[PDB]
RNA sequence: CCUUCGAUGUCGGCUCUUCCUAUCAUUGGGACGCAGAAGUCUCAAAGUGUCGGAUUGUUCACCCGCUAAUAGGGAACGUGAGCUGGGUUUAGACCGUCGUGAGACAGGUUAGUUUUACCCUACUGAUGAAUUUUAUUAUAUAUAUACAUAUAGUAUUGUGACAGUAAUCCAACUUGGUACGAGAGGAUUAGUUGGUUCAGACAAUUGGUACAGCAAUUGGUUGACAAACCAGUGUUGCGAAGCUAAGUCUGUUGGAUAAUGGCUGAACGCCUCUUAAGCCAGAAACCAUGCUGAUUAAACAAUACUAUCU
RNA sequence: CGUCAUCUAAUUAGUGACGCGCAUGAAUGGAUUAACGAGAUUCCCACUGUCCCUACUUGCUAUCUAGCGAAACCACAGCCA
RNA sequence: AUGAACUAGCCCUGAAAAUGGAUGGCGCUAAAGCGGA
């Protein structure tokens, strides 16, 4: 089965999911859930929530 | 004088009494027309219902802009349980309608079929159907052939079997489900067979077939004309409220007629809906019964943690494209078409690319539990 | 060009004011209209991201104003939901204003238009730089 | 000037149902000054439809649009214990013309309390006994029998008289740049893929909803931390389950006919669809099939078990 | 619903002009006018459940129960063509 | 042995409205209809 990121918070997104959003310019975004969105059109970083892997990333923790 | 405007009327009148239904299980009203040239066989089954889900199809229609894309659809899943034959009744044709000669019972019945016939099984001594079923076979064959000699319509006598499922009831459903197929003696030749045995589901329908489903809606109590009927909602400025009906009739019939909405009573209607197509019938043996060729990850049909409000399937089932009437657990009676169908829809076979069974409590993210755990790794 | 176009959500009624999206000349155009619309009492026509519409334009260069134009909708704000299994949305509501027969009158879309219209406009297809 | 002056609420709109046909569109036909296309006159026919707006208190009117078409009417000029109150039509006030004057004006203008249902029926849903001057489309062992049979209680499965009833319209492409036509132009029909209005459900996905829940924070108060609380829901972010549309699914085929065109065939040695006898094809109309109800039939059948007692 | 222009897509509404004015006009005061007004009217931006088209939700009633407990009205009474 | 032209009895065309309805009702055609005895 053929899985796409999320974009935000980079998960696997199975098929009948998802929700993309196209910029002023031509780039889209891919997230999955009503919480990711919310925050990506809030301009929240994700780099500054503890909970998500770019996260775990910077810190050393994955 | 006329109404400024035109505009077609709110509610449909050929389901007029809205009421509550007499009862729980949904009947049917008529039997497919018998053509006789065809072998015996079984028109109808019962089943309970458990949840929905999505699927992934590759669409075969020439012309489309879907023809050769890849599409979801949402589907619904009846659990089915075999049932058990338990009993024979015959019709004659009279110019008052259709009339029983007598009714022919099986030599054991189990304990969930007499359930049905007490209000309270727990405190009594429980002596239904201990002393008929000890009768000679002789009686009952003298009886067979009168049923042979005049009567026009078969029909078996069948039940479920609640015991194989998470329901907290424990009496079974009895239903009358007609046999068509060639001569009377044929007819009576392939019930005898059948009198103490399990019917599976597969046994009466096919893969790809076209369905008819009878059941009872959900139940909402008492509702307004807003509602009940949807009609235009009045102005802000109104005095005694605005989610009314402004006029109720002219002068002068000087009564209210029965086409004007009214508020009462919606929901727990009775209803038949036609052409609903069958994509998969699973078996409660097989292990991958919702995998795919494409999709080999070895899988059941319950999504993880339950159908919401159900429980678990651990029998055999159906996969039905789209919707039904009724609640969870709500009981869902099957018909084959009055005649059968020959359009493009109904002649096409279907293979499917993917079953989802990802969690329907909040958002599931994850097709099975192992999943789970190796993406997070040990925990504390 | 075979006429088509599964159905998609509408949410752009009559009297809309969205961004003109070429170089016309216009900046926005004030929808009108509806093609093809049937009857209902109390409803408002309204169209979605591939239909034809009447509209005017409320600034711009003054030889486009004050009259009745034909425009085509290529952007859209509103979520619609697409056969493979996701929903999209745009930014903002765009159009271009066209013939009556569907040809431009200016020669160059701005931004991206959605694939659902350059599907059954092939001029537009033709001056679009980006189709998503 | 017949009824109403010990009172029948007096314009228009909004909302909602039903009826008519003097038929606008949709169905099937006849005629043309009928090549095709586009129209015009006319027959059966009321099954299904008949819209969005600018100005005006408007009925009416007029213009901008889409459409398949934007037909005409009735029900105490349908409809105020349904609403609204812009106009008209009490008392305040301004202008013009008229009057010696108090005042007048079917001439303008501005501001000017809209009361009561718990009664009877009607209608919409919701419980519910009683029914021998009563009923029977059979029961018995090919033969007999209405000079007959029939108790009650609890319960399951069924019959179905009668009443209600549902789908509707459009586009593109192929047939075909073909038939017809000097050219210019340019069908019908059938097929395929979609859509509008309507109806019956449903929640896997997307969105809305918050006094399940978790987190943040302003003022104040418990000596501090911690834990909390008050400000009629203090204020914010996310927000499962459930309900829900703007989201998803489903929406048949037979009988007998009307208009019309025909067959055989006298009256009337010829002819004639019958304006005699006897026959055929044939419509979105009618009757069924299918669907909802069936204390609408004070209606009934088979079955299981049981009643110091058939 | 005077004619012309303007405002709109569309204007019996608004504004600027024209004047043989049914019946305008000088302390019955004529023509103007900054500031002021719970005074009468037209357009523009912002804003929104007024509307497309409705849905969900809280308190207090209504509801069933134990107590307590009125009035208007009433020729006689309440199915239809 | 055909062709016409007139005349008057029954029948028919002319003959379209709004709740469902009215020779008083059922119904009636070797009349239970119309003109006589
Ligand atoms: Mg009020
Ligand atoms: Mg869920
Ligand atoms: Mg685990
Ligand atoms: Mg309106
Ligand atoms: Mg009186
Ligand atoms: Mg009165
Ligand atoms: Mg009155
Ligand atoms: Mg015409
Ligand atoms: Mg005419
Ligand atoms: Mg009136
Ligand atoms: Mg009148
Ligand atoms: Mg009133
Ligand atoms: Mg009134
Ligand atoms: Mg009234
Ligand atoms: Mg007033
Ligand atoms: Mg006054
Ligand atoms: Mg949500
Ligand atoms: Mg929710
Ligand atoms: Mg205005
Ligand atoms: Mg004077
Ligand atoms: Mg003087
Ligand atoms: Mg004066
Ligand atoms: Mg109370
Ligand atoms: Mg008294
Ligand atoms: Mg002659
Ligand atoms: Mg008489
Ligand atoms: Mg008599």
């Amino acid at each position: 089965v053929k899985t796409e990121a999320c974009s935000f918070s980079e998960y696997r997104i199975y098929p009948g999911r998802g929700q993309k959003y196209i910029a002023r310019d031509g780039k889209v975004y891919f997230y999955l859930s009503s919480k990711f969105a919310s925050l990506a059109l809030q301009k929240k970083k994700a780099a500054k929530l503890r909970w998500t892997q770019t996260w775990r990333r910077n810190n050393k923790k994955t | 004088s006329h109404r400024k405007f035109e505009r077609p009327r709110h509610g449909s009148l050929g389901f007029l009494p809205r009421k509550r239904c007499k009862r729980l299980r949904g009947k049917i009203r008529s039997f497919p027309k018998d053509d006789k040239e065809k072998p015996p066989h079984f028109t109808a089954f019962m089943g309970y219902k458990a949840g929905m889900t999505h699927i992934v199809r590759e669409v075969d229609k020439p012309g489309s802009k879907l023809h050769k894309k890849e599409i979801v659809e949402a589907c619904t899943i009846i659990e089915c349980a075999p049932m058990v034959v338990v009993g024979i009744v015959g019709y004659r044709e009279t110019p008052k309608g259709l009339r029983i000669l007598s009714t022919v019972w099986a030599n054991h019945v189990s304990d969930e079929f007499r359930r049905r016939y007490y209000k309270n099984w727990y405190k009594s001594e429980k002596k239904a159907f201990t002393k008929s079923l000890n009768v000679p076979e002789a009686t009952k064959n003298c009886l067979l052939k009168r049923i042979e000699k005049y009567c026009t319509v078969l029909r078996a006598i069948c039940h479920t079997q609640p015991s194989k499922t998470p329901l907290r009831m424990k009496k079974a459903h009895i239903m009358e489900v007609q046999i068509n197929g060639g001569s009377m003696k044929e007819k009576l030749e392939f019930v005898k067979e059948m009198l103490e045995k399990n019917l599976p589901v597969s046994t009466v329908f096919n893969p790809n077939e076209m369905i008819d489903v009878i059941s009872v809606t959900k139940g909402h109590g008492t509702k307004g004309v807003v509602s009940r009927y949807g009609v235009k909602r009045l102005p802000r400025k109104t005095h005694r409220g605005l989610r009314k009906v402004a006029c109720i009739g002219a002068w002068h019939p000087a009564r209210v007629q029965f086409q004007i909405p009214r508020h009462g009573q919606k929901g727990y209607f009775h209803r038949t809906e036609r052409n609903k197509k069958i994509y998969r019938i699973g078996l409660k043996t097989d292990k991958n019964s919702a995998s795919t060729d494409a999709d080999i990850t070895e899988k059941k049909i319950t999504p993880m943690g339950g159908f919401p409000h159900y429980g678990v399937v651990n029998e055999d089932f159906l996969l039905l494209k789209g919707c039904v009437a009724g609640t969870k657990k709500r009981p869902i009676t099957l018909r084959k078409n009055i005649v059968p169908q020959v359009s493009r829809d109904a002649l096409a076979q279907v293979s499917l690319k993917f079953i989802d069974t990802s969690s329907k409590i909040g958002h599931g993210r994850f097709q099975t539990s192992e999943e789970k755990v190796k993406y997070y790794g040990p925990l504390k | 060009t075979l006429k088509n176009k599964m159905r998609i959500t509408l949410s752009l009624p009559v009297g809309a004011l969205i961004n003109c999206c070429d170089n016309s000349g216009g900046k926005n155009l004030y929808i009108i209209a509806v093609q093809g619309f049937g009857s209902c009492l109390n409803r408002l026509p309204a169209a979605s991201l591939g239909d034809m519409v009447l509209a005017t334009v409320k600034k711009g260069k003054p030889d486009l104003r004050k009259k009745v134009l034909n425009a085509i909708i290529c952007r859209q704000s509103k979520a619609w939901r697409r056969h493979e299994g996701y929903y999209i949305y745009f930014e903002d509501n765009a159009g271009v204003i066209v013939n009556p027969k569907g040809e431009m009158k200016g020669s160059a879309i701005t931004g991206p238009v959605a694939r659902e219209c350059a599907e059954l406009w092939p001029k537009l297809s033709s001056a679009a730089s980006a189709i998503v």
